[PDB]
């Protein structure tokens, strides 16, 4: 119920303060969202970098830096990522279910 | 440019072959990343019912009973992931099982010999009784509301033919399972599927024609349907690259590998979705690419912490 | 110890398949290679798994001491 | 002390004049081998290099990659390393008139 | 701006050990002592024996950073299809004259070979190259 404290968190040791550099870290995941969450992400004409890296298999850690500049905030971006992996997935469902129903 | 929208005028979906077991479709116009995230959930993430904690009372078969309980695990059971939440562990083992969290499977049998078979060995089946313990001598114990719920869809093992253990007159096991929900990336033992894997459209791209003998010599070189040709005194062409397997074997003959490339398609995806019967493949993928929606949903509820 | 339940490599539950493989290696004369492809052990992490088996059971089972011999 | 067998013939790979990498390939082996939260850097941002190949599509090599690496994990304040070294690799071998045993670094660039 | 503009006559087309680089040799129809040898990427832009290119060297795009292309606006690789953007790593001299410059596009070398329109192709931190076909 509460809002997950502990999913994603922002390093300070990694995120600038006028505002387009960060660097999240997202608890129990790996490739599986990482590699198409970044993916996504570049898509967007703002983000200049974005990159996902693994600490260490053994952790199930998955931390994933986006830097920006000053026309979006990287919080901003992630959110445009998200919203775009589940649009898309919902596309993907859709044509999914209109194929599975044409047979 | 890019957005969502030219995606979904860009993303395809052919699917060939939907059967109850195996789905073969096909993903054109994806991203890499999308095809092997769907996979990879597909195997790990996607929850599925196996047993979990097999509880004995008796074994005095010749089989180890740490390894009969592995093997009891392996069986996949026919159950919709669907009908149990999970079971958290937080709490103590009194709250852990419920009715609504754990399906009950018991195990009694008792080998015995049979009453004076004709030579000797008549195999095993007929000399003893029970002697072939399988995964359909698996009972299932329903409790109170589940009893209802399954009216229905009792629970049974998704093949009953597995044998589970060989016994000896004499010799008998009693154990009851508790089969909970769990995740393929857990342990293996919960992925639904048996093979979901993808694979890259190939394409054969004839640089310079070949024809008559040659061109029919090279035909033999692929599977027998992804060369054709019609005439041959004009091409040599390609009934259909799917059926290809990439062995690359034309590339042993001069004749070719100076007039033919072999490469893949980036966008198109053959993906092979082949179900262990807990549930029907494209209802797996289903689940797999709502439950990548769900984490995307997840982490724009999440507020970023600091 | 006994026919494994699963293809190690795969996945497939394969335990099932091993009495029928044993038959049809027997009853229809069959081959080692088209029985497993009657068993639709298309893969050869599949075809290795029932084709190289040594189902050693047998030889433990006669060793059971809770019976008179 | 120095990497070792698959990392050798990594290293060999990664760094022909064969290998390409498109922006989101690039960026991807970058943050994959700098974490700029793990202070593996000094610059508490990250900073990129413009591509080998500007027209039909942005392309960064492989001695782009080496070239990135080097420029983020030395101090800023420093001129990057010069160096004029070899390869156990003999020119012949990339061509008859290919030139790769000569290991060139100027101002922090594999060249 | 432009530093040094021809068009070349390829007389080679190596492709070396690779799959999609190939090293150039190729002289200028204009001027006898321009010489030029360049690592191309034929898969991006390819190449043969005898062909025309329009090489055209130049300090910056111009009609700390990169971007994109965007469609609101456009460079001088506009007017060009192969674009490479490298360094210059040795001067050598061939004559009381000829010189020879070297430039490495992250390892995609080229060698121009001339004698006096090298000075207004000093060594630079940068230097543009462009092709056209
Ligand atoms: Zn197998």
């Amino acid at each position: 119920e509460e809002p997950d404290r502990e999913k994603i968190k922002l390093l300070t040791q990694a995120t600038s303060e006028d505002g387009t550099s960060a660097s999240f870290q997202i608890v129990e995941e790996d490739h599986t969202l990482g590699n198409a969450l970044r993916y996504v992400i570049m898509k967007n004409p703002d983000v200049e970098f974005c990159g996902y890296s693994i600490p260490h298999p053994s952790e199930n850690l998955l931390n994933i830096r986006i830097q920006t500049y000053g026309e979006t905030t990287a919080v901003d971006a992630l959110q445009k990522g998200l919203k775009d992996l589940m649009d898309l997935c919902d596309v993907v469902e859709s044509k999914f279910t209109e194929k599975i129903k044409s047979m | 440019e890019w957005n969502v929208e030219k995606f979904k005028k860009d993303f395809e979906v052919n699917i060939s072959s939907l059967d109850a077991r195996e789905a073969n479709f096909d993903l054109i116009n994806i991203d890499t990343s999308i095809a092997n995230a769907f996979r990879r959930i597909m195997i790990s993430e996607v929850p599925s019912v196996a047993a979990e904690y097999v509880y004995f009372f008796n074994n005095t078969s010749v089989i180890q009973d740490e390894v009969l309980a592995h093997r009891i695990g392996l069986v996949p059971l026919k159950v919709d992931p669907d009908m149990l939440t999970w079971v958290d562990s937080n709490l103590p083992d009194d709250e852990k099982f419920t009715d609504e969290n754990t399906i009950v499977l018991s195990l009694n049998v008792k080998c015995t010999r049979n009453p004076d078979a004709p030579k000797g060995s008549t195999d095993p089946k007929e000399l003893y009784n029970n002697a072939h313990v399988y995964a359909r001598d698996l009972k299932f114990e329903p409790q109170g509301r589940q009893s209802t719920t399954f009216a229905d869809c009792p629970v049974v093992p998704a093949d009953p033919d597995i044998l589970l253990a060989k016994l000896r007159p004499g010799q008998e096991i009693s154990l009851k399972a508790h089969c909970i929900l769990g995740i393929g990336g857990d342990h293996a033992k919960f992925s639904p599927v048996s093979t979901a894997s993808y694979r890259l459209l190939p394409q054969i791209n004839i640089l310079q024609p070949i024809k008559g003998e040659s061109a029919r010599r090279f035909q033999k070189c692929f599977p027998p349907g992804v060369i054709g040709i019609d005439e041959g005194s004009d091409e040599a062409y390609v009934k259909d690259a799917r059926k290809d397997t990439v062995s690359r074997e034309v590339l042993r003959y001069e004749e070719f590998a100076d007039k033919v490339k072999l490469g893949r398609v980036r966008n198109h995806f053959i993906f092979n979705v082949e179900s262990a019967g807990a549930m029907t493949p494209e209802e797996i993928f289903f689940k797999s690419v709502r439950i990548l929606k769900n984490k995307a949903e997840y982490l724009k509820n999440c507020p970023i912490t600091q | 110890m006994i026919v494994p339940v699963r293809c190690f490599s795969c996945g497939k539950v394969v335990g099932d398949k091993w009495e029928s493989y044993l038959n049809l290696l027997q009853e229809d004369e069959l081959d080692e290679g088209t029985a497993l492809s009657r068993l639709g052990l298309k893969r050869y992490c599949c075809r290795r798994m029932i084709l190289t088996h040594v189902d050693l059971i047998e030889k433990f089972l006669r060793y059971n001491p809770l019976e008179k011999r | 002390r120095g990497l070792i067998q698959d990392h050798i013939s990594a290293g060999v790979w990664l760094t022909s004049k064969d290998s390409f990498f498109t922006r989101e390939q690039y960026q991807q082996y970058i943050y994959g081998c700098i974490r700029p939260e793990d202070g593996h850097t000094t610059r508490s941002k990250i900073v990129t290099l413009p591509p080998t190949i500007f027209k039909p599509y942005p392309l960064w090599t492989g001695k782009q990659i080496i070239t990135t690496v080097l420029l983020n994990v030395t101090p800023p304040d420093m001129p990057g390393i010069n160096l004029i070294s070899k390869n156990k690799i003999k020119n012949e071998y990339w061509g008859k008139g290919s030139l790769e045993n000569e290991v060139l670094f100027k101002d922090g660039a594999l060249l | 701006n432009t530093l040094f503009d021809d068009i070349f006559q390829v007389s080679e087309v190596d492709p070396g050990r690779y799959n999609k680089v190939c090293r150039i040799e190729a002289a200028s129809t204009t001027q006898d002592q321009c010489k030029l040898t360049l690592d191309i990427n034929v898969e991006l832009f390819p190449v043969a024996a005898q062909d025309s290119l329009t090489v055209t060297i130049a300090s910056s795009l111009n009609l700390r950073s990169w971007r994109p292309p965007q469609a609101g606006d456009r460079s001088l690789a506009d007017d060009y299809d192969y674009v490479m953007y490298g360094t210059a790593y040795k001067f050598e001299e061939v004559s009381k004259d000829l010189i020879a410059v070297y430039y490495s596009f992250g390892g995609l070398l080229m060698r121009l070979e001339g004698n006096y329109r090298n000075l207004n192709n000093l060594k630079q931190e940068n230097a543009y190259l462009l092709i056209r076909r």
